[PDB]
Parts: structure tokens; sequence; C-alpha cells
RNA sequence: GGGAGACUGGAAUUCCUGGUGUAGCGGUGGAAUGCGCAGAUAUCAGGAGGAACACCGGUGGCGAAGGCGGGUCUCUGGGCAGUAACUGACGCUGAGGAGCGAAAGCGUGGGGAGCGAACAGGAUUAGAUACCCUGGUAGUCCACGCCGUAAACGGUGGGUACUAGGUGUGGGUUUCCUUCCUUGGGAUCCGUGCCGUAGCUAACGCAUUAAGUACCCCGCCUGGGGAGUACGGCCGCAAGG
């Protein structure tokens, strides 16, 4: 198939893992 | 010229003299189709040299050529996407119109308040290796010497 | 093609000992023949490069002269 | 940068507007840019659902660029109009950083249009396995002198020519010496005085041909590149030419 | 010194030659460089910089008395036939020819590939 | 070249030492950082150390999968063929569950030649947190353990029976040309490719190694985003799963 599908994929999971990057220590101290 | 080479004309001989180089020689001063103008001013410089050196012009002119005749260039060749100077080997019509081209050009911007003056000055001077013809010549081999490491492609 | 010396009812065994047997099928440069270029089978053409390989690591064949 | 807005009807504030928005675009533009022009035009139907239309041209170094967008005002024809410029002096950089990813690379990887030709020689390939050597001539050698020799050589239509000397009695090769005429090789290298007259002008070589072998003779031309080999057999003692066939074997002549 | 019999070691990279003659005990007697005739950047790479290399480490090597000399080419070919070729020319005697390049067992790991 | 352990071989890169030896070497599309003139690069001799095993070497072998080739020895798993001596349906699949599981990554202790995230400068560019160049730390390596993910793909779950062929190639048995040397050819069992019927498919294509004809068991899907995300829970040193 298109990896039209696939991109769309990797930048949701791309963008999930800055997040949780940015918000590690914070999740640490919170949990 | 993507089809093939095309034919070249066959200019005459001159009649006071007789020879192919002078006739090339008044086709390469022709301004404004002005023939009789630049024969007149061919033919005056001729005499100019025949009165100063005492020999016949066409034996000069010849060693002129000679002179100032070149026998390797420079040229902009593109390969692999990259642009060099190669020296390339001359031709020996190539050679001829440009030594006639450079002597024409170089003697328009000579000092001697005369075309036909400041021509018998330059030919005279191309003929005993003093023109700026003659520089011009060594300037242009000393560029495709200088670049020869470029000569295999 | 070109025959299996050793598949053949006069096939000599291969040894890592015997090193003209083993010095007529390698290149002039030392390096192992291929396979094609000399028509043996599979399991022989493996034999082959044992035995040189070994007879190489007892000094009896030069490492690429 | 200065920039002429050739506004028409009534578009108040889009001149302005333009000329402020399409300004900026100088240093996106990696040569000079002259004398870059707008237009904007309205459409005198209502029924255009985008009346208004730009257009821009722009001389980049000598390069034209132009282009053209419709919209429902003018602020937005401007800012489509932009935008579209933008892309085109994207596309028309044509600096090294933007025309590197095109040039030719690797040795024999890849193939492009102004990809180096592959060098073949005239020979067929016939690659070191199984070259061998299936043409073995030897055709005369009767003494000659060196005019002789050359008219042997001219109508066989051969480069070179092995025959023997009539002065020295040792085996000689000759050879298209290029533009300096025609070289002559010898066994052992001797003066002109001792070669036989001649008239073709000629030049002799002043090195030996040396002793080798068969296998060193085929590595000697392969890492040395000549059109041939001259040279004294070892184990024969004799003269030997070997040169590379029209088919991709050796060509040995012998005596 | 006087060495009549001598070996020429040609080293020709991507982007120059190196010509050195040697006693053959090793010993460097007059070596020439691509960038030691005049050549800079790129254009020691080209086979007219060797040629002109060649020449000089023949003309270095002679009036120190050696003769007849035996060559070991080394490197990728840039200009290694020319280099051969202004051995010879330059009044050199060549006695064999000999191609020693350090060919690795697939050891040590290369440079990443360029793009 | 299935796996584990032990010992060990050579080419080459790097570094060190000592000769010869000079003014450049290196690098690129072109250069500059950089190295050298305190003796570099080059060449020879000697020494130290680490990693990977050129030729053999392929659409060829083994393995359930990941994956696996320098050599020798020890221990060990699986497969195929023939005889059919033996037991006599003891078979298949398998929710959960357990084990193995590329690379990257984590912990402790070693090792560190080359390569090399990060990081420095050089260069290109309007801008270069990049592509190119010079250096370069983790890491790549070894031992014991963690994690449990991949385009972990043939994007094709496992077992069985049947349905035209033709031709390569790996392994093993046998009849006839018969020299019996020979891919001689035939027959047969087990793999591994290519082309092609019927048949199937939306098409591309698959086609005895089925994506054909059917039977048994398991897993999975029910429009696209939101989202393999939030909450809760389990595992993990952590990343995270």
């Amino acid at each position: 198939g298109s990896v039209i599908k696939k991109r769309r994929k990797r930048m949701s999971k791309k963008k999930h893992r800055k997040l949780l990057r940015r918000t590690r220590v914070q999740r640490r101290k919170l949990g | 010229p993507r089809k093939g080479p095309a034919p070249k004309r066959p200019l005459v001989n001159d009649p006071v003299y007789g020879s192919q180089l002078v006739t090339q020689l008044v086709n390469k001063v022709l301004l404004e189709g002005k023939k009789s103008l630049a024969e007149r001013i061919v033919y005056g410089a001729l005499e100019q040299a025949r009165e100063k050196t005492g020999t016949d012009p066409v034996v000069t002119l010849k060693r002129a050529l000679d002179n100032v005749k070149p026998a390797l260039e420079v040229r902009s060749r593109r390969v692999g996407g990259a642009t060099y100077q190669v020296p390339v080997e001359v031709r020996p019509d190539r050679s001829t119109t440009l030594a006639l081209r450079w002597l024409v050009n170089f003697s328009r911007q000579r000092r001697e308040k005369t075309m036909v003056e400041r021509l018998a000055n330059e030919i005279l001077d191309a003929s005993n290796g003093l023109g700026a013809s003659v520089k011009r010549r060594e300037d242009t081999h000393k560029m495709a010497e200088a670049n020869r490491a470029f000569a295999h492609y | 093609t070109r025959k299996c010396v050793f598949c053949s009812k006069k096939g000599q065994t291969i040894d890592y000992k015997d090193t003209a047997l083993l010095r007529t099928y390698i290149s002039e440069r030392g390096k192992i023949r291929a396979r094609r270029v000399t028509g043996n089978c599979v399991q022989h053409q493996r034999d082959i490069a044992v035995a040189v390989k070994n007879a190489r690591e007892v000094a009896l064949l030069p490492f690429g002269s | 940068m200065d920039v002429d807005v050739s506004t028409d009807g009534e578009l108040p504030g889009a001149a302005e507007y333009a000329r402020e928005k399409i300004g900026r675009l100088s240093r996106r533009a990696h040569r000079p840019v002259l004398h870059a022009r707008v237009r904007l035009t309205r459409h005198g139907d209502p029924a255009v659902e985008r009346p208004v239309i730009a257009q821009a041209n722009l001389d980049v170094n000598g390069r034209q660029v132009r282009a053209q967008v419709e919209g429902v005002n003018a602020r937005e024809a401007v800012d489509r109009l932009e935008a579209r410029l933008r892309s085109r002096l994207e596309r028309i950089a044509e600096h090294w950083e933007a025309r590197r990813g095109g040039v030719p690379a690797e040795a024999g990887r890849e193939w492009r249009h102004e990809s180096e030709p592959a060098r073949r020689p005239g020979y067929f390939p016939r690659p070191p396995e199984e070259r061998r050597i299936i043409r073995r001539k030897s055709f005369s050698m009767v003494p000659c002198t060196v005019d002789e020799a050359a008219l042997e050589m001219e109508m066989l239509d051969y480069d070179f020519h092995l025959f023997t000397e009539k002065g020295t009695g040792f085996a000689a090769v000759l050879y298209k010496g290029g533009p300096t005429g025609y070289r002559l090789v010898l066994v052992i290298p001797v003066p002109a005085d001792e070669l036989s007259p001649f008239e073709k002008p000629i030049t002799i070589s002043t090195h030996p041909a040396p002793c080798l072998t068969q296998r060193d003779a085929v590595e000697r031309l392969g890492l040395l590149g000549l059109p041939f080999l001259f040279y004294i057999d070892a184990a024969e003692g004799r003269a030997s030419v070997i040169y590379r066939r029209y088919d991709g074997h050796y060509g040995l002549i012998t005596p | 010194k006087n060495v009549p019999h001598g070996a020429a070691h040609i080293k020709s990279t991507f982007n120059n030659t190196i010509v050195s003659i040697t006693d053959p005990q090793g010993n460097v007697i007059a070596w020439a460089s691509s960038g030691h005739v005049g050549f800079k950047g790129s254009r020691k790479s080209t086979p007219f910089a060797a040629q002109l290399a060649a020449e000089n480490a023949a003309r270095k090597a002679q009036e120190h008395g050696v003769k007849k000399v035996d060559v070991f080419v080394k490197g990728p070919g840039s200009g290694r036939e020319t280099a051969i070729r202004s051995l010879q020319a330059a009044g050199l005697e060549v006695g064999t020819i000999s191609d020693v390049t350090p060919q690795p067992h697939n050891g040590c790991r290369p440079p990443k590939r360029r793009r």
C-alpha cells in the first residue's frame, strides 16, 4: 500500500515520543 | 549544423597580388559592405610595407601570419556535469582565421592616425615579431600550456 | 562442461599434505579457483577449499604470493 | 529592491501591500533581481468566484520567473502570489547546494544523461579468465632494411611489425612513432651508423628489449597498457612480440 | 653514493601520486610528489601531474647513479600508466613491473558510504 | 556457515621504536579547517594491540524463528534415504502458559585497532542545529545478567488428500544405454528456483512450494481520525513494553 498511512502513523508516534521526553521528569515526580 | 557540416564559400583570388590570403584579409577588414574602401586600405597598407621594407608584400605578410598563427587554444568543455578549460588542437583554417582577425583587430587599436598606417605598422611588427598580435598568440599558447592537465578529455 | 576428476572411479583423495594436487587448483596469485572454472561437485569443491586452507595454515602454500 | 505595481480598477491599498509583500523575496533569490513588476486586475463579471487576478514577473539575473494567481480579494491574491513566487524561486536556485544531488556520482553505480561514457578498448574484453594465446604469426624473418620493413608494414596495414635487421642481424620491431615519425626497437640497442642506411625519418628507442617469461610478459602488458610488448623470451632466448588481439586473446609472434 | 640498481615505488591515490626511488635495501634516495612539481588541489590528481612527478624523480635518481630500476605500482588507477611510461621515457630502464597493493582479508571496517 | 567451549593462523588498519629521506601530506564538485618542517607523507626492519575473516562464496547449505561461513579439537541438536525388524492410532491443533527472540538500549567488571550517535571546528547556503571535510565520546567487542521490540515480510498460521506439464539446482537410493570414464538416460523419495494449464482473484498476480478443490484446530478485522492514545492494571533498574 501507499506509504501515506505509514507517514501519518510515524508522525503520531514521533509526537507522542517527544511529549514523553518533555514530561518524563514531571511524570516521575507525580508518579 | 545539427544535421552536419555546412559548405564553404570559395572566395576568389586577388587581381593585383593573385593570392587567397589578401582577399581573406580584405574580407576581414570589410565594414558595411564598402568593399572598395577595404580594398583601398589593404592595397595601401601593402604598398606602405613594400616601401618600408623593400620586399614583396606577400612574403612579409606570410611571415607575419606564421608569426601570429596559433596551434593550441583553450575551450570550455563540460564532462560529467563539470566544466573545464581544455586545451585543444587548432585546425589550419581556424588558425589562419584567428591570425587574420587578431591582426585586423589589434591594428584597429593602434595610434598611427590612419587605418592604412596602423595596418602597415601592425603587419611589419608581426613580421618582425613585435606586434601585439604576437603577444596575444604568446598568451593563448601560455594559457593552453597551463591547462595541459585537462588535455586527456 | 568440465569433469569432476574426483567423482570419477580414479578420483584421488583430497588431503592437505599432497601439495601439487592443491597447487593445480589455485590461481597464480594463490587464490582458490571458482567452482565453475574447475567443474568439480560442491562437496569436492568444499573439500578442496578446506584442504587449501589447512595447507596454508601449516605453511605449505603461500598466502597470496 | 524596488517593485512597480500596475494595478487596475478600484483596488485601494493593494499596491502597498503587494509592494511590501513581494519586496521581501529579494533575499530568497540567490542572484540579484532586476526590474521586478506586479500587476493586479479585477474581473468585471460578478459571476466569478475568484475575481481578483494577480501576476508577478521577476528578472533574476536574466532568468524570468513569473507567476499568476486568483483570489477573492487583494490580500489573498497577494499572499498566494507570494507563495507561488517563493516556490518558483526555490525551484530556480541553480546554485551548488541545489545542483549537487543531480551531478553524476560514483564510478560505475548509477547512470545519468551526462554520466561519463565507459572507456572501451578496441579489443573484445575476454577477461584474464580463459584469455589464452590463439594467434601466432611468423610472417617473415628474412633480413630487411628500414625502408623495406616500412613497405612490408604499409601494405599489411599493421601498426607494428617484427622483422630481422639487415646490418645488425638482430631481431627488431618497427612501429609508428606518432608525430615524431617512426620508431625502431632492437633486441640490443645500436646506433644509426651500424643500422642499414635508410631514407624514412625514424628514431631508435634507447632501451633494450628485456628478458622475461610468458606470464611475466602478460603481467607487464597488463600493468603497462602498451599496445604490444617486445621482449626476449626467457625460456626461448629469442625475440617475441605480444599484442592484445581483436578477440581478447594475446597474439604472440615468434620466429 | 652510487647505486646502479634500485627499485621504484609509485603510490597513486585518488588525489595524489607519490614516486620514490629506493636503494633495494629499502632506503629512499630521491622522491618526487604530485604537489612537488607545482600542482595543488585537484590538479595534482591528473595523469599529467603523475607524469611530471615521475620524470622529476627519474632525474633525481639518475644523477645519483641509478641506471636500471624495477617498479612496484600501488593504489587505485589514476596515473600509474603514465607514471611508468614517464619513468621509461626519462632514460631509466625498467626491470620488472609488480602490482603490490595492500589487500586486506576483510579486516577493519571501512568508512561509511558518502552521498 | 545448526549450537556451545577451548586453542590457534595470515593479510590489512592504527600506534610505538630504529634506519633512508625530503617539503609538502591529507581532502573535495572546488577548497579550508587538520597534520609537517621540532623532520611529516613515502620506503624498509622490528614490536604491541583490537576487531573482521578476501579467494572458496551462488539466488547454494543448515536452522522453528531471530540467524549462522579463518583453521583444529571436545560436547551436542535436527534432517534425509534404504531395510521395513519393532509398538499398534500412541495423530493434528492449541485458549491461557512457558521458552527462544535482529539491532538499538540498561547494570556490574574488562577491552578499546577501525568505524562512529552526541559534541567541536571547516565548507556550501539568504539561513545550515543536515547532506560534504578534519577530529571525536558513548557504542560496536568479551563475561554474566536485563529489555522483549523490527518492513521480526513470502506483508501468505499449523496438519492432511487430490488437481496438465516443461526446465535449472542440492541430498540419497536403484534399472537400462554402457564406454560403464560420462549432469549418459530412465525410475523414485526429500528440498530449493523459473516458466506455464485448469482453477481462483477487483486487478496485479498465485498456479503441485496455491492466493485451486475440501476437512480439523487456533489468531485476527468490522469506516477514517481521535489512538495503539488517556485512565486503571501487569512487567521493567530505566528507556519503555
